[PDB]
């Protein structure tokens, strides 16, 4: 029941800004400090700053102090964070976390993926089927930006799945594939439908893999 | 404050004791927290106040230390523990994380199930073709995949993508993806994918002829 | 009659400083006069004294720094209930 | 991972603070910047410390404010605190300094009166008449006071403010519900102790940094816990008084969980087997009683042994006890227009205890009715003659050194007393349990929703050391059949 939910992924052009939302639920929003820490693809965790509950006073890391701006909203129990003068190195997943005195920030947000680029394009979805223990999957080709979530039969199938990390292509657009191992005897009236959601472009392409 | 965390990566076998150290530039009393990050997921708080384990955190995990000298320990390693672990310092105004320690489960050897998927009809009608080769559930991570088009082996036109070590059976799995123009695809018959791994006594080839789909 | 009390745990005693407690219904005006009385009489015998604090609100009385020779004199002051020597307290 | 101490005082029924209460803290400096108490704490502008850093001075006080009101690891999360500095950086204060402190609290209240006050005195010195006096005046002013029992492994009655009957005195137990043993030293004990609370390995705010924590142990920490519970209770029921609160603490504590083997043999019966807890959910009238023990009398021919209740309480009954059993029994007598329980010693006797059952019965006027030694075939009888009075207890004393239903029956040679109170809405029943000769203890308990008001052995006895209530159980110690007799009452 207790949870931090933050805003969906976005792209912005070099120079632009972005306000990431983060909404508290289940606990007293006004009792703790709210932190922001980010992670670039090849880096590890980097701390941005924090905003206090009382008086909405703040303190930022010196690496961002000129650019970053944080702000809370009492009524809707949500904390925002705006970063300006966006450069290549700002492409990362951005996390909000409540911090409490003893229990050093035990509750986190899902992360918000931000992509700073001049290049939004929805994904195509082609099936991976055999043509002869067995295996099958979906290729998700040319989308931009990250992320794209893939489930199987609307999250019905999960056991024995493998979604791979997206690879950035020559064309400058991402392509991942997903695959699941499945029974070789269970076939005749048993098909599989991967569901692909991609929010940045607002796409829900669905393809099915039989034989 | 400067947090020097070590080692940067650690491969241990199941049941092993595992130690991660973390050394602050100055003495920070016991204002230290350890986090665990599973790939894809947000960091999970493991240990707070330098010694205390958070609710619903296995009692295999524990921490100790004071001043400048902290350590995190898994008493007995389990597959679920494949993650990246970070120490946070919280003694000063600003928070600092350590560089991070990546855990690898060292494991008995397992061969990949190999599969090859030909391009789909509508993929071709797009104007491009891409053939996918899957290696499933193998250990260790090092694996050679080579593409052969009519026994003419390829280079520079494929991208591989490696899954993170699995949290039940400690295996890896990868996909390699050869991508050809519809034109170039048509003018060749046999497409092959050759896998080499130390679970395999000899290289495995999996293939299809163009149209055989 | 006026009694004198000192801490039974000898190492916790702080001699030279005494809390003079006066009788229940003693107003602040009285306590100051009793303080100054004690002070006058003490000066009369070549003893220095210092009134440090005058109590009102819970117990009528005052806190005085002086020699213990004056205690028998101080116990004869009118309105006096008892006199306690100062003693140490410690964090637990 | 909720700290054990917080788990421990919480009762099984909870819902996943002390808003309108003020808690004054007389201790060291505190670090009000600490994130645990940030917003909670106000430094009063009062000092009185003896001659002897930033961290170590704050160390003790900061941690205790945390226990009381700390956001993560505190009891009364909404409590508002105020720290008076009376201890120096080595934890050492003076008695005069504490008196000026206490007086500063009362002048503060008089000038800007707020709501209910809780004063926390996590310090001890030797027994002090004046310090116990000042506490007593402050309690009669209406301020609730909580003090540490002391960490000297000794009788609390030899320490102040511990020995002050008005002050709520708190000893320390550990996670095994055992009395804390700090080295050779440890928690104090005995009849001046009111109840015990968590006081070993207590996580709390450290002064080393603004988000630092640390374990400390002591009867300070134990005190802090009950100060937090007091605030909670007082916020919930601000019309409560000191006597009311002390009785509720005792009622809602865990019973018989302390292994009393760790106390010295003489002090066990004297030491209350109670560990502090918050009350459960729904509380809304109920009859509250507690057992007040006297000091051991002295071995002489005639026993000077007296048990007293607090001004607001009524003495509903009176028993007595002796390890040897050589004793002349007990009587209730009027003293300053209020009944007291007095026990007498026998020739051989090494000394006796007087045990008093003190109850909050806002009604009133509890009188004593005595009948003199009568005759053999008759026995001796007293009943309540007053209008709408109920019998709440039967005492009985005798002069002869050599032993040989609406009323009290006593021995032919004994003088028997009846305590009667004006409680027209209180019904009362007797309950008894008899056991054959060679047993050494015999108990009877009132059932759910009844309060034990009197406890005695059956008058036609044989070899009884005494009788006393322990919570709602009447205990008769012995060395035909021995039988415990309890008078239970309710509204």
């Amino acid at each position: 029941q207790v949870q931090l939910v933050q805003s969906g992924a976005e792209v912005k052009k070099p120079g632009a800004s972005v306000k990431v939302s983060c909404k508290a639920s289940g606990y007293t929003f006004t009792s703790y400090y709210m932190h922001w820490v980010r992670q670039a693809p090849g880096q590890g965790l980097e701390w941005m700053g924090e905003i206090s509950p009382f008086g909405g006073r703040t303190n930022y890391n010196e690496k961002f102090k000129s650019r970053v701006t944080m702000t809370r909203d009492t009524s809707t129990s949500t904390v925002y964070m705006e970063l300006s003068s966006l450069r290549s190195e700002d492409t990362a997943v951005y996390y909000c976390a409540r911090e409490r005195p003893l229990y050093a920030s035990d509750l986190w947000g899902q992360g918000t993926t931000v992509t700073v680029s001049s290049a939004t394009k929805g994904p195509s979805v082609f099936p991976l089927a055999p043509s002869s223990t067995a295996a099958l999957g979906c290729l998700v080709k040319d989308y931009f930006p990250e992320p794209v979530t893939v489930s199987w039969n609307s999250g019905a199938l999960t056991s024995g799945v493998h979604t791979f990390p997206a690879v950035l292509q020559s064309s400058g657009l991402y392509s991942l594939s997903s695959v699941v191992t499945v029974p070789s005897s269970n076939f005749g009236t048993q098909t599989y439908t991967c569901n692909v959601d991609h929010k940045p472009s607002n796409t829900k392409v669905d393809k099915t893999v039989e034989r | 404050i400067q947090m020097t965390q070590s080692p940067s990566s650690l491969s241990a076998s199941v049941g092993d004791r595992v130690t991660i150290t973390c050394r602050a530039s100055q003495g920070i009393s016991s204002a230290l927290a350890w986090y665990q990050q599973k790939p894809g997921k947000a960091p999970k708080l493991l240990i707070y106040s330098a010694s205390y384990r958070y609710t619903g955190v296995p009692s295999r995990f524990s921490g100790s230390g004071s001043g400048t000298d902290f350590t995190f320990t898994i008493s007995s390693l389990q597959p679920e523990d494949i993650a990246t672990y970070y120490c946070q310092q919280r003694y000063s105004l600003w928070r600092t994380f350590g560089q991070g320690t990546k855990l690898e489960i060292k494991r008995t050897v397992a061969a990949p199930s190999v599969f090859i998927f030909p391009p789909s009809d509508e993929q071709l009608k797009s104007g491009t073709a891409s053939v996918v080769c899957l290696l499933n559930n193998f250990y260790p991570r090092e694996a050679k995949v080579q593409w052969k088009v009519d026994n003419a082996l390829q280079s520079g036109n494929s991208q591989e993508s490696v899954t993170e070590q699995d949290s039940k059976d400690s295996t890896y799995s990868l996909s390699s993806t050869l991508t050809l123009s519809k034109a170039d695809y048509e003018k060749h018959k046999v497409y092959a994918c050759e896998v080499t791994h130390q679970g395999l006594s000899s290289p495995v080839t999996k293939s299809f002829n163009r149209g055989e789909s | 009659t006026a009694t004198f009390h000192r801490c039974a745990k000898d190492p916790w005693r702080l001699p030279g400083t005494y809390v003079v407690v006066l009788k229940e219904e003693t107003h602040l005006s009285q306590s100051e006069r009793t303080a100054r009385r004690l002070q006058a009489q003490a000066a009369r015998r070549g003893y220095l004294t210092k009134i440090l604090h005058v109590f009102h609100g819970l117990l009528p009385g005052f806190l005085v720094k002086m020699s213990g020779d004056l205690l028998e004199l101080a116990l004869k002051l009118p309105h006096v209930d008892y006199i306690e020597e100062d003693s140490s307290v410690f964090a637990q | 991972s909720i700290p054990w101490n917080l788990e421990r005082i919480t009762p099984p029924r909870y819902r996943a603070g002390g808003s309108l209460v003020e808690v004054y803290l007389l201790d060291t400096s505190i670090q009000s910047d600490h994130r645990e108490i940030e917003g909670r704490v106000m430094v009063t502008d009062f000092e009185n410390v003896p001659e002897e850093q930033a961290s170590k001075c704050d160390s003790h006080g900061t941690h205790l404010a945390g226990v009381v009101s700390g956001r993560d690891a505190g009891v009364a999360k909404g409590a508002s605190m105020r720290s008076l500095r009376v201890l120096n950086c080595q934890g050492k204060g003076t008695v005069s300094g504490t008196l000026i402190g206490l007086e500063f609290i009362r002048k503060s209240q008089l000038v800007q009166p707020v709501g209910p006050l809780v004063v926390l005195l996590p310090l001890a010195g030797g027994y002090s008449r004046v310090l116990n006096a000042a506490c007593q005046r402050l309690a009669r002013a209406g301020v609730v006071l909580v003090t540490a029992a002391g960490n000297f492994r000794d009788d609390a009655c030899l320490y102040s403010p511990a020995s002050a009957p008005e002050v709520i005195t708190v000893g320390a137990t550990n996670a095994q519900d055992q009395p804390v043993t700090l080295g050779t030293l440890g928690t104090n004990f005995g009849r001046c102790v009111d109840l015990f609370a968590p006081g070993e390995d207590i996580i709390g705010a450290s002064s080393d940094c603004s988000t630092c924590f640390v374990s400390q142990s002591g009867t300070s920490q134990a005190a802090a816990h009950v100060a937090g519970i007091a605030a909670m209770m007082l916020s919930a029921e601000p019309e409560l008084t000191l006597a009311e609160l002390r009785q509720r603490l005792i009622h809602f504590s865990a019973k018989d969980v302390i292994n009393e083997a760790w106390f010295p043999e003489d002090q066990r019966v004297l030491t209350p087997n109670l560990v502090a807890a918050l009350p459960p959910s729904t509380h809304g009238w109920q009859l509250f009683c507690r057992t007040v023990w006297s000091a051991h009398s002295g071995p002489t021919r005639m026993a000077t042994a007296i048990a007293r209740c607090a001004p607001d309480e009524e003495l509903l009954s009176c028993s007595s006890f002796s390890r040897s059993g050589k004793r002349r029994g007990e009587r209730m007598e009027a003293q300053g227009g209020k009944l007291v329980c007095r026990a007498h010693n026998a020739f051989g006797g090494e000394g006796v205890y007087a045990i008093a059952r003190c109850c909050l019965l806002p009604q009133a006027n509890c009188s004593v009715h005595t009948a003199p030694p009568a005759e053999a075939s008759m026995g001796t009888r007293v009943h309540c003659h007053q209008q709408g009075h109920v019998l709440t207890g039967c005492s009985s004393h005798w002069e002869v050194e050599d032993l040989g239903p609406n009323q009290c029956v006593g021995h032919r040679e004994a003088s028997i007393h009846a305590s009667c109170c004006h409680a027209p809405g209180l019904e009362c029943k007797v309950k008894e349990h008899g056991i054959p000769a060679p047993q050494e203890q015999v108990t009877v308990a009132c059932e759910e929703g009844w309060t034990l008001t009197g406890c005695s052995a059956l008058p036609g006895t044989s070899h009884v050391l005494g009788a006393y209530a322990v919570d709602n159980t009447c205990v008769v110690r012995s060395r035909e059949a021995v039988t415990a007799v309890a008078i239970c009452c309710r509204s």
